């Protein structure tokens, strides 16, 4: 096969999938395969794009024997994968060793779940890739107006508060005072005010 | 037509399970049953080709073509007396499985209540009744289940299907009590977590590899088995239904010597046996539901 990746920490590829569902629950997901790692890219309404990356270091074996092209693009449906890997995950406590595979354009995306007794094999049909390119929705790296590094828990709590107050629209304030003060706020328009 | 027998569960704990497996699987299969009380072997038969009162709309609106042909030796029961003017004293009957199964549940529960009382089965005189009687340990339980006396000419029409062996490849399924038994049972019932699967494409490739392929979903699923499998004795495949696989799952769960017989695009035969020591073989003949 032109690409083969084997792992046992399936919780990593499960949380990676659980990070993709927010960007639509039934549509096409683009998978980019190169030597560095495996990346999933999803775009919604040409206004937002998400790009997770699973490095080769997350897999014991990462062959990528493809030589004619440096990178391989495939488009598959996310509802097939989510509906599949749900019933597979019924007995996830078992020592499962996921094996991703792709043999090139026209071949399906294979996802083998072997438990040393049962080897479930799921082949996902690959679809044609749409016209929109994911490199359009990227920031220009020479025009940054603000660069904030924030913790994960605080941002998650702020987002959960914005969700609980409704927050139809949102604002981001970023001011650095001269003395030592840095101001970062997430102002919201909602039912409250 | 003198038919009398007595069964005592405690003395032999294997023949009772052998009989219970037939009385349960026939009831699950279809309504009513045939009991061929030959002079030496009891042959409980569940067939849509006959059964007289089980041949209404079997292979007509549901595709029920499954034929189970079990065999109970005479040594299972305590007294095996068969008197009939037919050849080898053959007494073929046809009664419902509902009352018989309920009676067997009652007897099994009476056993579970701490009793050693036996059960007496008689034929109290072409429609008759079965005089099932037993007690607690002196409460009386009498069940006169209706039964019939299906004719010898009708008996002759009930012949076991003749399975060829030109392309048949047997597969020795592992014993449930073994280490791989639980894993194989889980692999067998794994196809049951998808409620939208009606047909199962069995596959065996010769150390043989047993493979289950499902092609009724948006994705192509292949349920494989990498464990050890023995072939008592080219890929032979057959498409069967899901209920015909559930009953095979139950039969494998209830037996140890289980053989999976696969005819290429013709049939699938589930041969179960119980070597008590002659042997209480349970045979289910399943026909292809689609073409390969």
């Amino acid at each position: 096969n032109k690409f083969s990746a084997s792992t046992v920490h399936l919780e990593h590829i499960t949380t990676a999938l659980s990070c993709l569902t927010p960007f639509g629950s039934k549509d096409d997901v683009l998978i980019f395969i190169d030597a560095d790692g495996l990346s999933f890219v999803r775009e919604n309404n040409h206004v937002i794009k998400i790009q997770l990356l699973l490095s080769r270091e997350l897999f014991m074996s990462y062959s990528y024997r493809n030589e004619t092209e440096d990178h391989m693009k495939l488009c598959v449906k996310i509802n097939h994968i989510l509906d599949s890997v749900s019933v597979m995950n019924r007995n996830s406590d078992d020592i499962v060793e996921c094996t991703l595979s792709y043999d090139g354009h026209g071949s399906p995306f294979v996802l083998i779940f072997e438990d040393s007794f049962i080897s479930e094999r799921v082949e996902y049909s690959t679809y044609l890739i749409k016209d929109f390119d994911t490199n359009g929705l990227e920031l220009d790296r020479e025009r940054i107006s603000f660069e904030a590094i924030i913790k994960g828990e605080a941002l998650h709590s702020a987002l959960k508060d914005l969700k609980e107050i409704g927050c139809k629209e949102c604002y981001v304030y970023a001011k650095t005072e001269a003395n030592d003060e840095n101001v970062f706020a997430l102002i919201s328009k909602s039912q409250l005010g | 037509m003198k038919l009398k027998l007595i069964v005592n569960g405690c003395e032999a704990p294997d023949d009772y399970k052998l009989l219970r497996t037939t009385i349960n699987t026939v009831a699950s299969l279809r309504k009513t049953a045939i009991l061929r009380f030959n002079s030496e072997r009891l042959t409980i038969i569940s067939t849509p080709k006959s059964s007289l009162n089980s041949s209404n709309n079997g292979t007509i609106l549901r595709g029920d073509t499954g034929q189970l042909w079990c065999t109970i030796p005479h040594d299972v029961f305590r007294l095996y007396t068969v008197i009939s003017a037919r050849e080898l004293n053959t007494i073929t009957m046809e009664c419902n499985c509902d009352s018989l199964l309920s009676v067997f549940k009652r007897y099994d529960r009476v056993m579970n209540q701490g009793s050693s009382s036996n059960m007496t089965i008689k034929l109290q005189s072409p429609i008759c009744a079965l005089g099932i009687t037993f007690e607690e340990i002196v409460i009386m339980h009498s069940f006169k289940v209706p039964v019939k006396l299906l004719f010898r000419a009708q008996d002759t029409r009930i012949q076991e299907p003749m399975i060829n062996y030109i392309q048949l490849m047997m597969y020795k399924l592992p014993p449930i009590s073994g280490e791989f038994g639980s894993a194989f049972h889980g692999f067998i019932r794994r196809v049951e977590r998808y409620s939208n699967v009606n047909h199962i494409h069995l596959m065996g490739v010769k150390d043989v590899e047993l493979k289950i392929i499902v092609n009724e979903l948006d994705w192509h699923l292949e349920i494989c088995w990498n464990g050890p499998l023995d072939s008592v004795i080219s890929t032979h495949e057959v498409i069967i239904r899901c209920k015909d696989w559930k009953v095979c799952s139950k039969l494998y769960a209830a037996f140890e010597e289980v053989v999976l017989a696969i005819s290429h695009d013709e049939s699938c035969v589930f041969h179960c046996s119980l070597d008590r020591g002659e042997r209480g073989q349970i045979i289910y003949y399943i026909a292809r539901s689609k073409g390969l």
